[PDB]
């Protein structure tokens, strides 16, 4: 029968929907957890190349 | 028994590649990670779903019934 | 109405009758599933 | 059914099986259309038969 | 002439009957064993 | 026989005991006459609980065994009906000691104070579980309780919107 | 044994209104809109659109309990501005933005061979 | 998830996560109480019962 994924996961048309924004810590939304250096501990995201450091 | 139809975490369909996964492990003698990467599994959820699965259906079918 | 565990052959025995398989000495005498319609949902 | 598996188990596995839904908009929910016995106008019917020899 | 001695299903449990078998005991008396299978899905109250 | 028991004196005579003895019983008949009889004069005991007898009062409200009624005329005696006769009703009152509180009054002089679906597989039509097999357990009137085969729950749904199927 | 009706989450119940608008006495020109069988998806978007409007003063959405598919949006605007008009304008703006996004995505997909 | 509690994904739960099968077996016998008297496995018909 016709249905939506909300009723049951079997109707889910998409498996993984990756959503990201603000690769570089510009808006200070996330405070990276660091012990020695924040940049070294956390590798740069793939999308970082699309924004000015 | 059988490989899960969809990944528990994301829901990606991984049951199609289970036979392909076994063939790659046996026919090509490839390691687990390389075979899974070739099959097209990026997220580790599907990686652990396929790697951690156990084929108890074959064991059950060994009996006469 | 009944089947053998090993032979898996129908018996269709009635009341006041032996419950042992006719083909073999085994007498598990399992019964087949009901003919009534049965429905299940993935939910 | 006489497989080692269970009817509910196989039904759940079948439920997760993807099905083509390109024309899902044309299809109507069963709960909406005034039908009886899952009319094809709101449902898709398939049959599965299998046994070793 | 006779009194019913059936085995009622558990009040707090329900499910789909999976199998039923009939055999003879050591003394030859009729014996029946019915296995009922149920599908239980995780819920809030379930413990992990 | 005990007190207040109903005794079938004959094919058309029914009496109520007001004094239960060993072999001697004092009984008031449908006509209100109180007489003393022996144990052999009683053909059998009428079971009030199993007796499906009903009458119509002056107001038209149905009255059954055990219902409390009050006489419209006379002393307005209030009491519970023990048995219903074709033309009379026996009423026992706790406020009356005479005749063990049992009196026979006319019904018109007092005022009161098969499911085919059951046991058959069905499918719902207009609901959230339409097309789902279900087994009917009981009906409370205008609504039928059905247990779903695939769900361990009982749901009440109107029977008119359900389609019945054969055993197989 | 008594799990909630999964279909009921996104389906309106018998004799139930989709939206229930009532006045709010906490502040002047304040209204409460109860949305039935709705999740954060629509409420958050509507609230964000409302906040983007200068005339809108307060717009807050609250979900009472995860069990019930229902939430309540409190909207307060300036004097002389009916909250329903602001909500309608926000919905129209959301529709226009969604249509523009769909058109742009279709154009981009058509431009790309893959 | 407080007090060591946990939050489990409903989608995963309905998609095949930690689903279980419970099997319960009931046994019945025609144990004889007195010679020449034994139980009978038949559907009751409400007659003489
Ligand atoms: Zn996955
Ligand atoms: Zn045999
Ligand atoms: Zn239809």
């Amino acid at each position: 029968k016709k249905g939506i994924a909300k009723e049951h996961a079997k109707w889910g048309p998409a498996a993984a929907i990756e959503f990201e924004y603000d690769p570089w810590n510009k808006l200070k939304h996330t405070d990276y957890w660091y012990e020695q250096d924040s940049a070294k501990e956390w590798p740069q995201s793939k999308n970082c190349e699309y924004e000015d450091p | 028994m059988i490989v899960p139809v969809r990944c528990f975490s994301c829901g990606k369909v991984v049951g199609d590649k289970w036979e392909s996964y076994l063939n790659l492990l046996q026919e090509d003698e490839l390691d687990e990670g390389t075979a899974l990467s070739r099959l097209g599994l990026k997220r580790y959820c599907c990686r652990r779903m396929i790697l951690t699965h156990v084929d108890l259906i074959e064991k059950f079918l060994r009996y006469n019934p | 109405k009944y089947i053998c565990a090993e032979c898996s052959s129908k018996l269709s025995l009635s009341r006041t009758d032996a419950v042992r398989c006719k083909d073999c000495g085994h007498r598990i005498l399992l019964k087949a599933r009901t003919k009534r319609l049965v429905q299940f949902e993935a939910r | 059914n006489t497989t080692v598996l269970a009817d509910e188990f196989i039904a759940h596995r079948l439920g997760l099986i993807p099905l083509q839904s390109m024309d899902i908009e044309q299809l109507e929910y069963s709960r909406d259309c005034f039908c009886e016995d899952h009319c094809d106008k709101c449902s898709v019917v398939l049959t599965l038969q299998a046994f070793g020899e | 002439s006779k009194r019913d001695a059936s085995t009622p299903l558990r009040s707090t449990e329900n499910g789909i009957v999976d199998q039923v078998l009939v055999t003879t005991n050591q003394d030859g008396l009729k014996f029946v064993k019915v296995r009922v299978r149920t599908t239980k899905i995780p819920q809030i109250g379930d413990k992990f | 026989y005990a007190l207040h028991d109903i005794v079938e004196l004959s094919a058309k005579n029914v009496a109520c005991i007001i004094q239960a003895g060993h072999d001697i019983f004092k009984v008031i008949d449908e006509t209100g006459k109180v007489s003393t009889i022996t144990k052999g004069s009683i053909l059998s005991k009428i079971n009030t609980a199993r007796a499906r007898v009903s009458s119509v009062d002056a107001n038209g409200n149905e009255i059954k065994i055990g219902d409390t009624i009050v006489e419209k005329v006379g002393s307005r005696r209030e009491g519970q009906v023990l048995y219903i006769q074709t033309q009379q009703i026996f009423v026992v009152s706790k406020k009356i000691v005479e005749n063990a509180g049992v009196f026979v009054v006319n019904p018109s002089n007092v005022e009161a104070v098969r499911e085919v679906a059951l046991g058959k597989t069905v499918r719902i039509r207009s609901a959230g579980y339409k097309g789902q097999l279900g087994i009917v357990k009981d009906v409370n009137g205008d609504k039928a309780t059905v247990e779903l085969h695939s769900k361990n729950k009982h749901i009440t749904i109107d029977k008119h919107k359900l389609t019945y199927y054969n055993r197989e | 044994m008594n799990a909630p009706d999964r279909f009921e989450l996104f389906l309106l119940g018998e004799g139930e209104s989709k939206l229930k608008i009532d006045p709010d006495t906490k502040a002047p020109n304040a209204v409460v809109i109860t949305f039935e069988k709705e999740d954060h998806t629509l409420g958050n978007l509507i609230r964000a659109e409302l906040l983007n409007d200068r005339k809108v003063l307060f717009a807050a959405y609250k979900v009472e309990h995860p069990f019930f598919a229902r939430f309540k949006l409190r909207i307060q605007t300036t004097e002389g501005y009916d909250p329903k008009d602001a909500l309608k304008n926000a919905c129209n703006s959301i529709i226009n933005k969604l249509g523009a996004l769909k058109t742009n995505f279709e154009t981009e997909w058509n431009l790309q061979t893959l | 998830n407080q007090e060591d509690s946990m939050i489990m994904n409903q989608s995963s739960i309905d998609r095949g996560l930690f689903r279980s099968l419970f099997f319960r077996s009931y046994m019945d016998q025609e144990k004889k109480y007195g010679m020449s008297i034994t139980e009978t496995f038949e559907k009751p018909q409400r007659t003489n019962t």
